[PDB]
């Protein structure tokens, strides 16, 4: 009965301020690694020369 | 700063308490999680046994409680090395750099995927010689 | 086959080493009992027992037993070597003379015996990492004695110290300006690299980034542990551009007397607002050079830069690092010293940062840690000298030092040594 | 006969070498296990040049891998083509040079070379008729520039008449990874001009531009840069392993490219290089290859070839083509650009033709040119050196290992002497 | 099959023997009822060395239990493993010795020793190829030193060829339990140098500091001290009961450790001994065992081995290992500590290897040393004897049993003679 003061849901003891966001749980839960992206790797590295075709 | 003698039971931090806690013959060697490690009372109405370290009872022959040492405790070099030349394998320990077991040895399927990928692919051998 | 030995002395050193070892165990997958469930990257910090558990390469020193006993009775009682936790009986009581002349002389022999036993097992010993807070008596006294002994005992082995100097105004003790100067004297002539880790800077970093308004010492130690892990990851993880311990201060120390440096880490952010920004390699390197995100309470805008050893871990590409460095160079608000055309030593690693469960940080895929050597570091020494001069003008608190075996004239000599250091920093940074 | 050996040192040299052997094995049809899987007889015709023959019929490269730490040499063995090299040819220390030229040449490197000189001596003794040596190393590192230049001096003493090749990667200011690059790069140049017969310089700056623009791929890595150098390296010795209309080994290149003994620093380039999306819009002909060959943006050096005058240039053509086309194109470029070619030497371009093009290409060209424009690189490196040395910054490391400041001043004078002597012929007239 | 018989006397000897038969039965997997319950067949091929077979397949040890009062042998029967010993092997008188050497050696010992000599002869003639005798007793007591040394002389008069081992617990001046120890300690030593081929002395003072300093157990009892001696005693005959790479029986020790006939006094030690708290944090290897076995504080005697020089030492390794490490460490420890080894004899250490480690361990080492520092133990006892004898204190009991002062004077003379004869090799130069 004490949590709802706007002083227990903000500035707790040794914890980040509680900002009640909701994330998409179909992703984001198992091994999601933040960041922008996986620096999208390009097709062909050494076969631009010696095309093999 | 000299060594004291026994005055207190092995629950206080008076010197030479660590070994007494390690001895499993004493009742005090085995404590409760809720004694210490307790944030607040209402979290658990329970008690749980946790034990202090993992140590054998006898100071000598301490290597007991390991199933591996018991198995090879009666194996002789002649028994180890002279089994039978149909089913015996080398047991010597080599230099680590010589047993590296490189990538293409780890996954041989990559090898036949390769070769046709790069080797013997798209060769054009043309020679301007009179006879050839 | 490359090892490093860590020495923890003082309560601050112990309480930061606890977090550092928690983080290392989490990274390498070693349970608190020391076993591994299911290549040999651990060899730089741990040692195989022959069958099963792995023992950390650390030794703990203190004179007051409460902090050590908590380690021996906590959840990590099955990891550390029982005879490597060295403790005394009586505290130093924030007195430098007690830890260096009266009661610190009876335990350094045991410490050197333990260090010799540890080093005899190692084969590729790279160097030492010493953790100690400087504002305390036993941290300054035993640290000084141990550094002096280890220097003459080991010769050319590189020693790195992660020291927590007193903060400008927010500080705990009252006589700490006295004993900090003596330990500064002692370390200046015996350490190879010193790091500034004052307390206000970490508080402001937490409040601004993690949105934490009541941080405790557990939060502060995690950042230091992350810094140490990022620094040392090049010794135990393969990367596109690897850098060793000996390839740190041969590129950071222009002159032997100038080896004090301060660090920064980025990105330091929580999960709630790391999703509204992309954390690109171009933007993380700007926050690293941003003065407000600096782990030492100093203003880099008041001095020139000498050399920046800045380390990347994650999935960065050597392509993108060069462009960011070029932008930093072409920016006008940051100026380097004239006689140093190239000033960046860049390292890249493949292992991404790790997050400890129950922590505050995020599990990002990029991170940059920078060790910067600059001329602006003289301000902390000048303010410490002023604070000392205010008190010493009428011999306040001196009878506690004189009565414990220390001579009266040591304070003066330390004062001229700090003045000489100020003069050196002033003369080095002038334009040619 | 006339076979050559390979020595690589440092991290940069090892990565270059680890990809060069990948390229060569593909041309001769050698799998990573050392078993021949080719289709034509010409592949096995001249395999004695680069490979040894062991019992059981397996081919092993005659290469020596040296370094002072096992970090990079453990990765090369654990990756592909790690089983190609002989395990006993791996020689390395335990400490590491620590990016210190003095440590890699005076204290630690000098101690190790007793072992590595033995395997090199054994390799060069068992060969039928040695042709020369070739070295791959970087001038911006400790063990690469330190031990690498010392190894050249001692091998030269034992083999005065043989020829030496060096594929050197010098450090450019735009891409800097070390703060003491100007020091050890300058010291390496001093010993390099005295002993090495041929020196080819490579820039990480220029390789990025080629990969950025010509190949038009957004994210290059060190893997791709090593491949660009590898193609040119195999191109120089192409006519040594295959028949052709005009034959020219390494010695023939040296005679026709070096007018004076101290001027032996070259720039190299490769053609054709086209992107994936634009490869079907091009037609492979001699007139269009020579355009990309002489393109100033195609050179692997930061020096602009149009800022000086070409003392001489050489082109190595591979594939099926007519000599009339080749000869008439090299004449036209010289006449159209007589300003950029020095005028007291007539027809200063040498052309060679080989009958076997590279893997999967109808035609390819390797360009090696000696131009006065290479002075700019040394000038900008020396400018960085004199600013640092005027304050004696970072000099306590070198002075603390037996070498004194006398050598630093002496090395700078020789390097500055080279530029002044090299620029003299740019303005010299008949 | 080269089997030995066991004789124990007095309270200390019986207690050591009671604990010793517990370890041996544990090693061979023998039920306290005498029934075999082992796992491998290696435990039965050599069981005749220590145990005799009876009807029903039970095994009975061949041991003789001798004393002058039934108090101690009532406890040994009621204690653990008390059912093994045959009731016919208990011999005792109804009076006791009372800490008097003469009573146990002249009056009561003489009239009783005929019976114990019969059972010893009965057991000895039962075996086919006798190997020798081993005796456990204490020299600080009445029935132990007195009646024990009388039986030692009697057997040597009958079996002059067999080897005789003794595990004697000599008094230590630091910890005292009796006021008349110096008298009967010197008297029995006089009768040992002419009869015993090997003597291994033990101090209770040395045991107490080992438990307090190494094992770090707060309240040790005599059960713990009895265990330490038992482990070392059982390790001596390890190579005689199990297969190995370098076998060595008791006679191979006597020949290889005794340079001169009157230098057969040894000190013993065991490894690895570790505290209960730090058992899992140390690795068991040959380098670690060989370092600890030579520690001055690991010996079983109050004498300090670094105050003299070793003549000859023997190490009996146990468990499966490699010989090269064993051979290299003995050479290494001998060269680094050449000050502690006498020079006129080369390579004065023997190595023996057995392939069966003790139960509950994986490797173990027993050390037997012949060092000049063992005389420091005799000096302390001799010094106390002179102070008491000059005032003729407590002498009326010895003179009251037909014993004269003349052999009191002879005892001190021979005791001093041994020390003088034994220290003149300490600084002898060839
Ligand atoms: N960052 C950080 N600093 C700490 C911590 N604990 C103590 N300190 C610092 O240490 C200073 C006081 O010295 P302490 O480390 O507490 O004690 P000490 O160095 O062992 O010296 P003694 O008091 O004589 O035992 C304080 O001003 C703090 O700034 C900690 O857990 N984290
Ligand atoms: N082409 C290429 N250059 C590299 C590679 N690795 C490092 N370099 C360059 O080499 C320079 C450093 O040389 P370094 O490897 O430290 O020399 P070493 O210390 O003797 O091994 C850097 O400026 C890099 O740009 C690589 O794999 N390929
Ligand atoms: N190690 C050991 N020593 C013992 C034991 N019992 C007695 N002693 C020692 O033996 C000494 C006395 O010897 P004692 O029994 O009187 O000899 P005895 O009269 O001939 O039987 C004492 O100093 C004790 O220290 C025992 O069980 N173990
Ligand atoms: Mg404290």
């Amino acid at each position: 009965k004490e949590a709802k003061y706007h002083s227990r849901q903000v500035e707790p003891l040794g914890k980040r301020m509680e900002r009640n966001y909701e994330f998409p749980q179909e992703v984001h839960q198992d091994n999601f690694k933040f960041g922008v992206a996986t620096i999208n790797s390009e097709n062909t590295a050494k076969e631009v020369m010696f095309p093999q075709k | 700063t000299t060594e004291p003698e026994k005055k207190f039971n092995s629950t206080v931090l008076i010197g030479n308490w660590y070994e007494e806690r390690c001895d499993p013959n004493r009742e005090q060697s085995k404590f409760y999680n809720e004694r210490k490690f307790a944030d607040n009372n209402y979290q658990k109405y329970t008690l749980s046994e946790n034990k202090f370290q993992d140590t054998s009872n006898s100071w000598l022959n301490f290597q007991e409680n390991k199933p591996e040492v018991k198995n090879d405790q009666f194996i002789t070099m002649n028994m180890q090395e002279y089994k039978k030349p149909s089913e015996q394998k080398r047991n010597s320990e080599l230099k680590p750099f010589i047993v590296k077991k490189s990538h293409f040895d780890k996954n041989p399927h990559e090898l036949e995927e390769y070769r046709e990928k790069w080797t013997k692919s798209a060769h054009t051998f043309d020679r301007m010689y009179l006879g050839t | 086959m490359r090892e490093v030995i860590s020495i923890h002395v003082g309560q601050g050193g112990i309480q930061v080493g606890n977090a550092c070892w928690e983080l290392f165990c989490l990274e390498h997958g070693i349970q608190p009992d020391g076993q591994m469930p299911s290549d040999d990257a651990f060899n730089t910090f741990f040692s195989e027992t022959g069958a099963g558990k792995h023992v950390p390469r650390a030794v703990f020193l203190d004179l007051e037993p409460t902090v050590i006993d908590e380690v021996r009775t906590g959840t990590y009682r099955q990891l550390f070597h029982p005879e490597q936790l060295i403790s005394g009986k009586e505290d130093a009581a924030n007195n430098f003379a007690r830890g260096h002349y009266t009661i610190g002389k009876e335990i350094v022999d045991l410490c050197l015996d333990r260090i010799r036993k540890l080093a005899d097992n190692c084969t590729g010993l790279q160097g030492f990492l010493v953790f100690n807070s400087v504002g305390g008596g036993t941290g300054s006294g035993l640290g000084s004695l141990l550094l002096e002994r280890l220097s003459v005992d080991y010769g050319k082995k590189s020693k790195l110290g992660f020291t927590i100097y007193p903060s400008p105004q927010v500080s705990t003790a009252v006589v700490e300006p006295y004993n900090s100067i003596l330990s500064t004297h002692s370390l200046l002539e015996h350490t190879d690299v010193a790091v500034m880790l004052d307390n206000e800077a970490i508080y402001d970093i937490c409040r601004r980034n993690l949105d934490i308004e009541r941080p405790t010492y557990t939060n502060l130690n995690r950042l230091i542990a992350q810094v140490i892990s990022s620094l040392t990851a090049s010794l135990r993880f393969d990367g596109a551009l690897n850098v060793d311990i000996t390839e740190f201060q041969t590129n950071l120390v222009p002159y032997p007397r100038i080896h004090f440096m301060l660090s920064s880490y980025a990105p330091i952010i929580s999960a709630e607002k790391a999703y509204h920004e992309q954390l690109s390699v171009a933007e993380i390197t700007n926050s690293a050079f941003e003065p407000a995100n600096m782990m030492a309470k100093c203003d880099p805008r008041h001095g020139k830069y000498m050399a920046c050893s800045m380390m990347y871990r994650g999935d960065v590409v050597p392509k993108d690092v060069n462009a960011s460095i070029a932008t930093i160079k072409t920016k006008r608000t940051i100026q380097f010293v004239d006689w140093c055309p190239t000033g960046f030593k860049v390292g890249i690693n493949y292992q991404p940062p790790t997050v400890v469960p129950g922590g505050d940080l995020a599990k990002v895929m990029r991170a940059v840690c920078m060790i910067s050597n600059s001329t602006a570091i003289a301000e902390v020494f000048s303010r410490l000298d002023h604070k000392f001069d205010l008190m010493y003008a009428k011999r306040a608190f001196v009878h506690w030092y004189v009565g414990e075996g220390m001579e009266e004239g040591e304070f003066s000599e330390a004062r001229e040594d700090l003045a000489a250091l100020e003069k050196d920093y002033e003369e080095v940074g002038i334009e040619t | 006969m006339r076979e050559i050996v390979h020595i690589q040192g440092g991290q940069c040299g090892n990565q270059i070498g680890a990809k060069f052997w990948e390229v060569i094995s593909d041309e001769h049809g050698i799998d990573p296990t050392g078993t021949y899987h080719g289709d034509s007889d010409l592949q096995l015709e001249r395999i004695n040049v680069y490979y040894n023959e062991a019992t059981g019929g397996r081919y092993v490269p005659r290469a020596i891998l040296m370094d002072l730490e096992p970090g990079t040499m453990d990765s090369v063995r654990a990756g592909p083509f790690g089983q190609l090299f002989r395990p006993d040819n791996f020689v390395f220390g335990q400490t590491g040079a620590g990016n210190n030229w003095a440590k890699g040449h005076y204290t630690e490197g000098a101690e190790l070379i007793d072992s590595v000189l033995d395997v090199v001596r054994k390799e060069a003794e068992g060969c039928d008729c040695l042709q020369g040596f070739q070295i791959t190393h970087s001038l911006g590192g400790g063990t690469g520039s330190g031990m690498g230049t010392l190894l050249i001096s001692k091998v030269r003493e034992e083999y005065p008449d043989r020829i030496m090749e060096t594929f050197s990667v010098v450090p450019s200011p735009k891409v800097s990874d070390t703060v003491v690059e100007p020091y050890n790069a300058t010291l390496s140049v001093h010993q390099l001009v005295e002993n090495a017969d041929e020196c080819m310089v490579i820039d990480n700056e220029a390789l990025y531009d080629i990969c950025f623009r010509t190949l038009k791929l957004t994210t290059p890595t060190y893997g791709d840069l090593n491949h660009l150098v590898s193609a040119a390296m195999s191109g120089v010795t192409c006519c040594l392993r295959f028949p052709g209309q005009l034959n020219s080994d390494l010695r023939k290149l040296a005679v026709n490219l070096i007018p004076f003994p101290r001027l032996h620093f070259f720039m190299i380039g490769f053609a054709p290089l086209t992107s994936r999306g634009s490869q079907q819009y091009r037609a492979l002909t001699v007139p269009e290859l020579t355009q990309q060959m002489f393109d100033a943006k195609n050179m692997m050096c930061a020096a602009d070839p149009r800022h000086g005058r070409y003392l001489t240039a050489s082109a190595l053509f591979r594939g099926r083509m007519s000599t009339k086309e080749v000869d008439e194109q090299m004449l036209n470029v010289q006449n159209k650009n007589s300003s950029y070619f020095v005028e007291w030497i007539p027809n200063n371009i040498k052309s060679s033709i080989c009958d076997i093009p590279p893997k999967g290409l109808k035609m390819a060209v390797t360009f090696v040119g000696n131009s006065t424009a290479i002075q700019e690189m040394f000038k900008r490196v020396a400018e960085q050196f004199t600013a640092m040395f005027r304050r004696k910054a970072f000099l306590h490391w070198y002075t603390g290992e037996g070498m004194d400041e006398m050598e630093f001043t002496e090395a700078e004078s020789n390097m500055n002497d080279l530029v002044s002597e090299y620029q003299q012929y740019q303005d010299a007239t008949a």
